[PDB]
């Protein structure tokens, strides 16, 4: 079973900023990534599957890229209204790990 | 719609045995999976396991020892059950429909604190 290995565990960054968060599975998960933006408090949420997809309703302001092994999410321009933790679980095969989860931060 | 929705002893004492029920209404329990994720308190989420619309079931190899995951065709509701629970097991349980490689839909989990 594939490990997840998501970094960095902790970014700070202003609004406007770009953001750009990586997950490598190991062991080629073939794409069967999805990502999760969770905040304080509320249950995870959907927001991009299979790499490349944004779950309905999904702005546009989120992407992500890899192939194989080596996986990316990305925030265009990091509003407050997305300061939260994200993480990324491969779906390849059972079981289901997750990334250590990345916790975005208004730079104080 | 489309819901889920934990239930359950919000707390437990150690050495005794958790569980949760999963109340689903809105897709269909056989052509559906459903994930189970926890995630301790500050600590991220983490695997437990998934129960099939069939009654199979895929563990992660730390609870395989102790998880055990039902479903009540008659009830939309799937159970959860953790054993011998101690204090590294307090934290927010979550269950959740895999459709096509995501979990589309999650309950909002209920927290459970084990402790005397």
């Amino acid at each position: 079973d594939i490990q997840m290995t998501q970094s960095p565990s902790s970014l700070s960054a202003s609004v406007g900023d770009r953001v750009t968060i990586t997950c490598r599975a190991s062991g080629n998960i073939h794409n069967y990534l999805a990502w999760y933006q969770q905040k304080p408090g509320k249950a995870p949420k959907l927001l991009i599957y299979y790499t490349t997809t944004l779950a309905d309703g999904v702005p546009s302001r989120f992407s992500g890229s890899g192939s194989g092994t080596d996986y990316t999410f990305t925030i265009s321009s990091l509003q407050p209204e997305d300061i939260a933790t994200y993480y990324c679980q491969h779906f390849w095969s059972t079981p289901r790990t997750f990334g250590q989860g990345t916790k975005v931060e208004i730079k104080r | 719609q489309v819901q889920l929705q934990e239930s359950g002893p919000g707390l437990v004492r150690p050495s005794q045995t958790l569980s949760l029920t999963c109340t689903v209404s809105g897709f269909s329990l056989t052509g559906y999976g459903v994930n189970w994720v926890r995630q301790p308190p500050g600590r991220g989420l983490e695997w437990i396991g998934m129960i099939w619309g069939d009654g199979n079931t895929d563990y992660n190899s730390a609870l395989k020892s102790r998880v055990t995951m039902l479903k009540d065709t008659s009830k939309n509701q799937f159970s959860l059950r953790l054993s011998s629970v101690t204090a590294a097991d307090t934290a927010v349980y979550y269950c959740a429909r895999e459709r096509d490689y995501r979990l589309d839909y999650w309950g909002q989990g209920s927290l459970v604190t084990v402790s005397s």
